[PDB]
């Protein structure tokens, strides 16, 4: 820096603990022994009285790990082995979610016989699901929750219910107050549990789907006891409350808890789901609809697996910056992890300035793309009773810029084993790998070459690589774009931003043979961005057309030449129509099809891609925008050549 | 989380002047003067070289 | 606050010390607005059993109003300060008296008196003209305060002791625009001109007297200009270009007009003090106020603390016998 005052330095073991390289304690240990003490009357001998000073050393070595190593996990940012890093993270209030299980929300159009009003659909309701990896084997799924249906014209219920992935186990047992009551398996996502003690209710402490303000006492308490297997207590209460405290029980009590038994993250396929229902006169009429809420669905999100030890310090220290409550951006993304996490990978929350309250959440699934709904609203709740009151979170997800890439991996035919299709897929997760370690993260670019020294990394015959690439983003209300939106952020790389599809309908009728007639559905459109001039211009074109539709008038005259603006190949007869700017050095996109006045009903359905390629190799990130790469849901864009080598 | 957040500057001088003002030294010297009333000497001394 | 994150850096220079100094004088005058001065004398009380020695001193004033109000009280009369008596000072060095230590030299920047003297005396028509300072030293031979020596080490330390003797230190009114250099190096920059009758009266053994503004910008050629193309640069007035950075004013005291308490045996002990803006008698007490114009008001007659006093001393005997009059000069920064 410039002031030598600011040195300073970041966390730092001191040069009292370190330890020993072996042989520089037998230096120090030397001058100790042999100076400004004794001046040898050792009556060893020459050799022995030397010889017998490492004898004494290996056991320094020794205690200078074996009990030096305490203060290594006694902290926390310096401690490694899980379980003092977790005991030591309950303290903030954190705890780190075990495992975790899948959850959907399924609308059942089912019935009953007996016609009446206000059915019912019990807690556990056994579903069973395949959560497709091929066909075979289910899983299982229980509701846990309540709900209730409602009868309307013809006959027939929509009680539509959220699920988890387990089954159920309940034990119950008789507190002592001398044992510290425990489950030891394994299992149990501490998101949901009930625990009564006898009665009903007792709603606990560290985790709230209400708060319940007041409420006082009937509150108990889940850490870890390291191990794996989670503890239960109660507070020191008296209830004679006596003051404040944990309600406790009393000497002798009937305790149930009930958990799930979460099968694992092995889960996330869903899709097709059974009834499997046996309680009453409810027919289980099926036509069960897993996504009925929004566009494009995953199947189940979460499954979990326990957290790694770079994901819990990171949380761990932060959550002592908040207490139990989000006021801060930060907060935010601190509330939107594990609590709620495993469903959701990075977050980001900003404020828009414009519009004031409105805190905005971007968020990513693991399960990719969008959060679709009611996995939504669940992020929604959860915040709002931490929130700041009057402002209202809201999730917006990120813009996300996907990359297309066509790269060819060039093995050699000599050293495999599995051949093709194993290996095909084998370099798909070693791409995606990279995408969860790297750039999967916000402000975070990519580099090609990174992306091909993992793919170089497939396993061995595999040897060079090589990819073109194409930075795509789509837009989603299409016909318009927003006010100075739609921004790559990266260069352009002009003669390019290529069209996607489209259509057209109208075009009078044009009969065809076999049936009536068709509306004219063919001939289909496409925009292309053309040249660079004299600064930035460029404009943009709408695509090729034949004759007739549109409004001609003065301000079109449709035409940008024969010069580039590359042609759509089809008849199509050219006249393509301008449209939009498109500024090259700060990048900018600008449509508003309304310039040549056409109609929407004209155009089939939007959210049409881009995808100019970048001018750069690198490709950068801004303003809340993920460049994230999932294979799985849209395969879409990935292609790959495994053209091989004879030797 | 939900509000706007500008930022803006102030500037303090905070002229720290007044310092000094010490009155330095002050000096007197008394006169012997003439008026024209003046009356009988008591001898005299240096009076010319 | 302290080792903050920003640092600045504020000189506050020089001329704010001087132009504070010429709004306090810029009004003196006469009116309701204008705030004149009172000098004031002391107290009757043998002060002491030890009184009257070298040893001692009389006990330093304090400004809380247990101490503002003894002086009313132990006080006899005022004599006032006018606005012309009051004047702005200098040290008055001057080349080639032996008494004072260093015969010529003159270090760098420095004040300078000639033809005020036998020794010094040139071209005298004009008195004293001699105001005018030293511009640059004389080539080499200054060796400066620490080890480095040559032209250089001005800029990175101290002042140069020349170690040669300047002769013909005279000097004509000066050049055209910048000023004369005479002799080797030494070179002179012309400051006023001080004509000879306010030289004998309102200069002294030490100081001397520099121009207000409001003078010279009125009068050119008394004080001496015309001579000058800085002069249109800004304005006339110079009290700055001088530095002249201090103030004094002084007093007569006249056993005549304090006929009461001059008689055989009184001795003035110490209380000396100043004064601002006091009032009236008033005759009795209800009726409207006037500010206080007439010079030497006796005590009474007053308003016993009437306006606020900006100044204190104690000088424990002084004399004041009758027909001997009495000079105070007393001297502020401000």
């Amino acid at each position: 820096p410039v002031n030598y005052q600011l040195t300073r330095t970041a966390n730092a073991i001191p040069e009292i603990f370190v330890g020993g390289t072996f042989a520089e304690i037998k230096q120090n240990l030397i001058e100790w022994l042999n100076g400004q003490n004794e001046f040898l009357d050792y009556d060893f001998e020459g050799s022995r009285l030397n010889v017998l000073c490492d004898l004494l050393a290996y056991n320094t070595l020794y205690i200078q790990q074996f009990g030096n190593a305490a203060v290594y996990e006694s902290f926390m940012r310096t401690a490694n082995l899980r379980s003092s890093v977790v005991q030591a993270a309950q303290d903030n209030g954190y705890l780190p979610t075990s495992k975790s299980a899948a959850q959907t929300e399924i609308m059942l159009t089912c019935t009953d016989a007996l016609n009446r009003n206000y059915i019912t659909i019990p807690r556990g309701t056994r579903f069973l699901a395949y959560a497709k990896d091929t066909s075979v084997n289910p899983y299982n799924f229980v509701s846990r929750e309540d709900v209730i249906a409602i009868r309307d014209k013809n006959n027939q219920y929509f009680p539509r219910l959220k699920l988890a992935q387990g089954r159920i186990v309940r034990t119950e047992i008789i507190y002592d107050k001398l044992t510290p009551i425990i489950i030891y398996d394994k299992n149990i996502d501490r998101n949901q549990v009930k625990l009564y003690v006898d009665g009903a209710e007792w709603i606990n402490w560290t985790r709230k789907s209400m708060v319940h303000a007041g409420s006082t006492s009937t509150i108990y308490y889940m850490r870890e006891t390291i191990d794996g297997n989670t503890e239960f207590y109660f507070g020191e209460g008296e209830i004679s409350a006596n003051y404040i405290g944990g309600l406790k029980p009393t000497q002798n009590s009937t305790i149930v808890i009930e958990y799930i038994s979460t099968n694992g993250a092995d889960a996330n396929g869903a899709v097709g789901f059974s009834y499997a229902d046996t309680l009453t006169n409810i027919t289980v009429i099926n036509i069960n609809e897993n996504p009925n809420d929004d566009p494009d669905f995953v199947g189940a999100d979460g499954g979990g697996d326990p957290e790694d030890i770079e994901r819990i310090r990171e949380l761990g220290t932060i959550k002592r910056e908040t207490q139990q409550r989000c006021v801060t951006a930060t907060d935010y993304d601190t509330f939107v992890s594990e609590r709620f996490g495993s469903i959701i990978q990075a977050v980001q929350t900003f404020t828009d300035s414009t519009k004031p309250g409105y805190a905005f959440i971007a968020a990513k699934p693991k399960s990719g793309l969008y959060l679709t709904t009611v996995q939504r609203e669940d992020i929604k709740n959860y915040l709002k009773d931490y929130n700041l009151a009057p402002i209202t979170p809201s999730i917006i997800s990120p813009n996300y810029l996907f990359i297309k890439t066509n790269l060819k991996v060039t093995y050699a035919l000599n050293k495999l084993q599995e051949s093709e299709q194993w290996l095909e897929g084998q370099i798909i997760d070693k791409i995606d790998r990279y995408y969860t370690e790297d750039v999967e993260i916000f402000n975070s670019s990519f580099a090609k070459s990174k992306m091909l020294t993992y793919v170089d990394d497939a396993d061995h015959s595999v040897i060079g690589s090589s990819a073109t690439i194409q930075m795509v983003r789509e837009v989603q209300n299409f016909y318009k774009t927003p006010e100075a939106g739609i921004k790559y952020n990266n260069q352009i790389k002009d003669r390019s931003m290529e069209s996607n599809t489209f259509s057209f309908n109208s075009g009078r009728k044009v009969v065809n043979p076999d049936t009536g007639l068709e509306e004219d559905v063919l001939y289909d459109v496409r925009i292309v961005s053309t040249d660079r001039d004299s600064k930035g211009i460029g404009k943009v074109i709408i695509g090729p057309f034949a004759s007739g539709d549109v409004t001609e008038n003065e301000n079109i005259q449709p035409y940008t030449g024969n010069d580039f603006n590359k042609l759509a190949n089809s008849d199509g007869r050219d006249k393509y129509y301008v449209i939009g700017e498109i500024n090259y050095p700060a990048d900018v996109i600008y449509w508003n099809i309304a310039k040549i006045n056409l109609t929407s009903e004209k155009f089939e359905v939007q959210t049409i891609e881009l995808y100019s390629d970048p001018t750069d190799d690198v490709i950068f990130t801004r303003d809340g925008s993920l460049i994230v790469f999932e294979n799985d849901l849209r395969p879409q864009y990935l292609t790959i050549d495994l053209e091989p080598i004879s030797q | 989380v939900g509000f706007g957040f500008i930022a803006i500057t102030l500037l303090t001088m905070f002229i720290n002047v007044g310092l000094t003002l010490k009155h330095t030294e002050t000096i007197i010297n008394k006169y012997k003067n003439y008026k024209w009333d003046s009356g009988l000497p008591t001898e005299y001394a240096d009076r010319i070289a | 606050m302290n080792d903050s994150s920003v640092i600045y850096r504020a000189i506050v220079t020089s001329k704010f010390r001087t132009e504070k100094m010429l709004n306090f004088y810029n009004s003196i005058g006469s009116g309701p607005d204008k705030n004149t001065i009172f000098i004031t004398f002391g107290r009757s009380e043998p002060w002491s059993s030890n009184e009257n020695e070298v040893g001692f001193a009389p006990p330093y004033p304090t400004d809380s109003v247990l101490g503002v109000t003894d002086m009313w009280t132990h006080m006899m009369g005022t004599v006032k300060v006018l606005p012309s008596m009051l004047d702005a000072v200098i040290p008055r060095r001057d080349w080639g008296d032996t008494r004072y230590p260093d015969p010529y030299t003159f270090r760098i920047n420095d004040i300078v008196v000639c033809n005020s003297a036998p020794y010094n005396a040139t071209e005298s028509g004009a008195g004293w003209l001699v105001y005018r300072c030293l511009d640059v030293p004389d080539t080499g031979m200054c060796s400066i305060a620490s080890l480095t020596d040559k032209d250089e080490c001005l800029k990175l330390g101290g002042k140069w002791t020349p170690s040669a003797r300047s002769m013909t230190p005279p000097e004509g009114r000066g050049d055209a625009e910048g000023t004369i250099e005479p002799g080797d190096g030494y070179v002179w920059e012309y400051l006023f001109e001080i004509p000879p009758d306010v030289s004998i009266n309102r200069c002294t053994n030490e100081y001397i007297v520099v121009p207000w503004p409001e003078e010279l910008k009125e009068d050119p050629t008394r004080w001496g200009y015309e001579d000058n193309l800085t002069w249109q640069q800004d304005d006339f007035g110079l009290i700055y270009r001088v530095k002249a950075n201090t103030i004094r004013f002084k007093a007569y005291l006249d056993s005549v007009y304090f006929p009461e308490a001059a008689l055989p045996g009184n001795k003035g002990f110490r209380q000396i003090s100043i004064i601002t803006n006091p009032l009236e008698a008033k005759a009795h007490p209800n009726d409207p106020n006037v500010k206080a114009e007439k010079d030497y008001y006796d005590p009474e007659d007053l308003m016993r603390h009437s306006g606020e006093m900006i100044y204190m001393e104690n000088r424990p005997p002084i004399i004041m016998a009758m027909d001997q009059t009495e000079e105070i000069n007393i001297l502020f920064t401000f």
